[PDB]
RNA sequence: CUAAGAAAUUCACGGCGGGCUUGAUGUCCGCGUCUACCUGGUUC
């Protein structure tokens, strides 16, 4: 796994506490660090701890890799995006929490997402 | 050096119109050519409130202040008449053919191998695989999505028009006929080969379909419903072409599209329609995930590009979604 | 409490500046605003149209102005379970209450 | 295992909307071309005695406004003054599959859930829902207040095969209870036929006649229309009825309340009498919620405790949690 | 007994020649609107 997809995973899921069995609790146990524990915990700071170890060249990153593969089957709860492109029609759609689905908002690709993301923000 | 074009677009075989109910009676419907149409109305409609309500704001007092609220909405309805009890269905349909040419593209080397990989497929198997799915989705009575659940009888009559005056008939019974298998008959396979000559350019077809479901005096039909933008205000309103219910002829064309049962999921629970990473709205899930390498965007390139053909039940799959039509590539 | 003022104005200047007023579009449904934001007398003055809205009882046009001030201040079990909503709907019915004394002076 | 995200359960019993007549007794056996009844149009002047606020002062607030006349426009559906009875006209028809959901997300959940209904299936029949079910058609509960004073009323209900009649019922409404739940000679018949519908053993069609002897030209109540406000003084300014392109009739929701008041298995009172199958058991003429949270025996609690942690609840208010998924509805986060 | 007291902006004018916007689509599930009434306004 890279570290670009270790962010992408940490920040396109909600905050969750008390979302693991206890068995991939000591599993998550056995492949962190002596010194550190994490317990009633939710995701963030596992995130920002597990990011903060290999920002640090001291763990692995087959080691980075079983924990964040851990946290992609743990977690199954997405955030809602703001904005969606189709992309061979060129369409831009933004979410209506009111409607449950996408309408249509304007005309434009890759660059007009980019920058309405940066207007008004990613996530809802 | 081989790549997949910037722009590559597909045009749409197999157009239907939309379908038009009308309210009749069973066994006079040999002359159902004048019956009437069935309308939409509005209703007034209250209720309690009974959705799921969050354990964080869960007490009487809430519960009881509730009620009293008064909850009025209109919608609309479209019921049978009370001396009638059969409806029809009608609409039309035309294959085209030249399925494998695309509308629009950029690079010169990969138009002329895709139109030379679709007509090595045409030249080992016909489309007589298809087409036979697809009258059998039009033998049985697929398009009326919930008009058909609870009927007593369902049949269907399929005329071919070749000129101001019809050539050939058929008639079927939609319940015999299951929605599960695919099982060839000696009737269905005329159709069957009338269709797959339309799919060739060896021909000019168009079909007129129609349905008859018998479900019983004044009860209630299930057209299509549209989408309304915003104390008595409307939640609900219907589709209607001029004063009668109809059904979107995308709906049509999704049910007639129910084809491949080759996902590596299951096969019991049957068919699926033809699309992309192959998805079920209503179920929620998404079948042939690129994770595994079953979808039309690994399969297309790796017949086209790389020359590895895949297994015999899964180009059918690949035809099915190029007889779909849309946007390809980037 | 500045909000109702400009409505007041807005009412005052708005119909009472220009000097027409015509039969409105669905006079079965148009003929509240009609009614209570509209002029007086003119030259299609029947016999029933300067002895209805101003004989009449010109109350109506409080709780019609109050249903129009329910949406725009947001109203659920957010607020109406806490003790901050209710007087957010006293401030609104004391403002509202003048609503009929100060608009219907005029024709009663 | 968790609850599926979203949930959807088609609806059981679905009934047309009903359609008056008016003839007379003795002729109710010929009642097919009888003519059907209008929805005619009357004034109303309206004399004010609405609670005011208590202790008013002057008679510039209530001596005023005698002399301030009132115009009202009522809408109103009455028998003729040569017939003495009212027929009502509906038809309904079964379905069956009663567990399966329309959509839902999880996979892993309708494996519960489907064998949970299955074990109830083949433990207890669909017989004691069914039972009360044909109680319900029996009696003439469909009538809502065209019932109350009326001195004989009675129902036919035809079993529909094909364009005839394949089976014939004829009941005494009065004779028979609206408060007991008791067995009869020939209602088992009926109850056994419309479970065989509900379990998915044949389809079934009945239609239902229900004759009221009510007065040489009285009054009869259909459903009221919600009303909007672009009339003027007349022209249906307060009351419009439901009126189905010939003539009154009744809703269908109406009838589909009046045929699932089954359940009496609810913990306020033993005397009270049954209700209609609803989460959080409620009445709107009564304002009163039942089957609250801070109780156990909510629909949604004692569900994720049957399906999830296979908690079986209580046998004789097992039939709840069914009763109300024939309903159908919305359910899920 | 007023940041008081005072004042002409004018004459003329060619916007214009060309153009392929396209290709696909499942809006779904459920519902109790009830109770009352003298127009003998002056429908001139």
């Amino acid at each position: 796994m890279k570290k670009i997809e270790m962010i992408e995973i940490s920040q396109n899921r909600q905050n969750l506490t008390a979302f693991l069995h206890i068995s991939e609790i000591k599993a998550i146990n056995a492949k962190l660090a002596d010194g550190v524990d994490v317990d009633k915990k939710s995701f963030d700071e596992i995130c920002s701890i597990v990011l903060e170890q290999y920002q640090a060249k001291q763990i692995s990153n087959k080691q980075a890799s079983e924990i964040f593969e851990t946290l992609a089957k743990a977690n199954k709860s997405f955030k809602i995006e703001k904005f969606r492109c189709s992309h061979g029609y060129n369409e831009i759609y933004k979410y209506s929490p009111d409607h449950e689905a996408y309408l249509f908002y304007c005309k434009g690709g890759q660059g007009q997402l980019n920058k309405l993301i940066a207007e008004n923000g990613r996530f809802m | 050096i081989l790549s997949t074009a910037s722009v590559l677009a597909f045009e749409r075989k197999l157009d239907p119109s939309d379908a038009l109910m009308s309210a009749g009676a069973w066994a006079q419907r040999d002359a159902s050519q004048e019956w009437p149409a069935v309308t939409v109305r509005e209703k007034s409609v209250r209720g309690t409130i009974s959705n799921r309500l969050k354990t964080k704001d869960r007490d009487p007092a809430k519960l009881d202040a509730s009620i009293q609220s008064p909850n009025l909405q209109t919608v609309d309805v479209a019921n049978l008449p009370s001396d009638a009890d059969t409806l029809k269905v009608r609409f039309t349909l035309r294959v085209l053919g030249g399925a494998g040419t695309p509308s629009a593209c950029n690079d010169a080397a990969y138009r002329d191998k895709l139109l030379q990989t679709v007509a090595t497929y045409v030249n080992e198997q016909g489309f007589a695989e298809l087409a036979r799915r697809y009258a059998h989705n039009l033998a049985n009575a697929r398009f009326l999505w919930r008009n058909r659940v609870g009927a007593e009888a369902v049949e269907v009559r399929i005329n071919h028009i070749r000129q101001g005056e019809v050539a050939r008939t058929w008639r079927f019974d939609a319940l015999a006929i299951g929605l599960r298998d695919f099982k060839a008959d000696a009737e269905l396979d005329a159709l069957a080969e009338l269709i797959a000559s339309g799919l060739s350019g060896s021909g000019h077809v168009l079909l007129e379909v129609v349905a008859f479901a018998r479900i019983g005096d004044g009860q209630e039909v299930f057209p299509s419903q549209e989408l309304i933008l915003d104390k008595g205000q409307k939640s609900k309103t219907l589709y209607s072409v001029r004063d009668a219910a109809a059904i979107h002829s995308q709906k049509i064309g999704n049910a007639l599209r129910t084809i491949d049962t080759w996902y590596p999921d299951e096969d019991g629970l049957g068919p699926i329609a033809v699309e992309p990473y192959g998805s079920v709205t209503s179920q929620g899930k998404a079948y042939r995930q690129p994770k595994q390498k079953l979808d039309f965007y690994t399969l297309l390139d790796n017949w086209v590009l790389r020359d590895e053909a895949p297994a015999v039940e899964q180009q059918h799959y690949v035809i099915a979604n190029l007889i779909r039509g849309g946007v390809f590539g980037e | 409490g500045q909000i109702c003022d400009e409505a007041l104005q807005y009412a005052a200047r708005l119909r009472e500046l220009e000097p027409g007023w015509s039969a409105t579009p669905g006079c079965q449904l148009h003929d509240a605003e009609q009614l209570w934001l509209d002029p007086l007398r003119a030259q299609t003055d029947e016999t029933f149209l300067q002895r209805r809205l101003r004989g009449d009882w010109p109350a109506e046009v409080g709780n019609r102005f109050a249903n129009w001030l329910n949406r725009a201040v947001s109203s659920d079990s957010q607020i109406l379970g806490s003790p901050e909503a209710a007087q957010w709907s006293q401030e609104l019915s004391k403002e509202l209450t003048m609503f009929k004394e100060i608009l219907e002076d005029e024709r009663d």
